DNA sequence: CTTGACAAAAGTGTTAAATTGTGCTATACTGGGAGCTGTCACGGATGC
């Protein structure tokens, strides 16, 4: 049961005392700030030898081994990298040791405060997500919290984790939510319009019109916007969906497809393509080999009046003309003939 | 569990390391461990500890 | 079948207006949660 299992996973670890708290951020930062005056030493970028850090300490090869087919060079861009620094006096040294040391603090921590962020996106149930595909997400989001504060702030860690956690949470189901993908600001104005919707039914002791909510929204907000919106909300219906009384009774097997042709259509089409093509012959030689063209008979592409000149040698005009009584021609053997009459959809 | 091995210079290795009987930790070559185990350096203190843990 | 003229259909270039994607919010929030029944027969793995 996977479930479960992470709700003894988390508690296998204390959560943290202010003190340790407190600790935990110094040697972050610390840790962070080493790696930055490392970049000052041998001439390294501000993230390069960081994630070097994880190289030699989040384990052996198996970090940068399988980050799909295309990550970034194990061993060219970070090998000489960590054997570059190795050459180098005490003070890189220990600077190098300390970030280290700061990197691992900045994981106990994060584990610490992922037992926090196991209760509050254990509060979120029922986004589509069940349980722990949410709450991982939302993990994520004290993990970019974890960086970005200080010690210094004198504030509980719990805070600023908590409200990048609503933050993850939130952005991931706005991002996933209904099968049909859906931008943010769009999810935002969504559960915007409910929210409202939501209110004014308890508050009015009845269900809005499309007109009075979308006024109770604000401006250009009117019933059109609200019913387009809504539109769109509802996802789409699962085929698997039994119907009538009984379990054997499905939805998906009673879609028409439409999508191929039909053998009355396959013959329907053959047909207007033969009768027409036998209702080629009995046309002047130079204008039915012409009209295959302007028609877009021959290679399917349309041959303007410029490219057929360009066949015959002769003007624009000349197709133009041959076009009026070529089909003129064909209008006499149609109206006479009464053969092809049909196909008038 | 461990042995610990007190450096004076810089460092030969890291916080993390594998090493085993007849290497040479720290000091330029001087302090050598004798045991199985994962080094962790501690700045500070000014010591390399050999904790016994195999390498699985 | 032909030449020039010209209306509209169409092509292309440049912008304004919309749509969409991103980052962050600091008192303190630190181990879920929901239940369900009135077989039956046999085959296999597993605990006696």
């Amino acid at each position: 049961d996977p479930v479960r299992q992470y709700l003894h996973e988390i508690g296998q670890v204390p959560l943290l005392t202010l003190e340790e708290e407190i600790d935990l951020a110094r040697k972050v930062e610390e840790g962070m700030e080493a790696i930055k005056k490392l970049s000052e030493a041998t001439g390294l970028d501000q993230e390069l030898i960081r994630e070097v850090v994880r190289a030699k300490i989040l384990g052996t090869a198996r970090i940068q081994k399988i980050p799909g087919l295309k990550e970034k060079p194990d061993p060219k861009t970070v090998e000489e990298v960590d054997g570059k620094l190795k050459s180098l006096p005490k003070e890189l040294k220990r600077y190098l040791h300390i970030a280290r040391e700061g990197e691992a603090a900045r994981q106990h921590l994060i584990e610490a405060n992922l037992r926090l962020v196991v209760s509050i996106a254990k509060k979120y149930t029922g986004r589509g997500l069940s349980f722990l595909d949410l709450i991982q997400e939302g993990n994520q989001g004290l993990i970019r919290a974890v960086e970005k504060f200080e010690y210094k702030r004198r504030f509980k860690f719990s805070t600023y984790a908590t409200w990048w956690i609503r933050q993850a949470i939130n952005r991931a189901i706005a991002d996933q939510a209904r099968t049909i993908r859906i931008p943010v600001h769009m999810v935002e104005t969504i559960n915007k319009l409910s929210r409202t919707a939501r209110q004014l039914q308890q508050e009015l002791g009845r269900e809005p019109s499309y007109e009075e909510i979308a006024e109770a929204m604000g401006p250009g907000w009117d019933a059109k916007r609200v019913e387009e919106t809504l539109k769109i909300a509802q996802e789409p219906v699962s085929l698997e969906t039994p119907i009538g009384d009984e379990k054997d009774s499905f939805y998906g097997d009673f879609i028409p497809d439409e999508n191929l042709p039909s053998p009355v259509e396959a013959a329907a089409q053959s047909l207007l393509s033969e009768e027409l093509e036998k209702a080629l012959s009995k046309l002047s030689e130079r204008e039915a080999m012409v009209l295959k063209l302007r028609k877009g008979l021959i290679d399917g592409r349309e041959h303007t009046l410029e490219e057929v000149g360009a066949y015959f040698g002769v003007t624009r005009e000349r197709i133009r003309q041959i076009e009026n009584k070529a089909l003129r021609k064909l209008k006499y053997h149609e109206s006479r003939t009464r053969k092809l009459r049909d196909f008038l959809e | 569990k461990a042995r610990v091995y007190p450096f004076e210079d810089d460092v030969e290795v890291t916080t993390g390391d594998r090493v085993a009987p007849g290497d040479v930790l720290a000091d330029g070559g001087k302090v050598k461990s004798e045991i199985y185990g994962r080094v962790e350096v501690d700045l500070v203190r000014n010591v390399v500890r050999v904790v016994e843990s195999y390498d699985i």
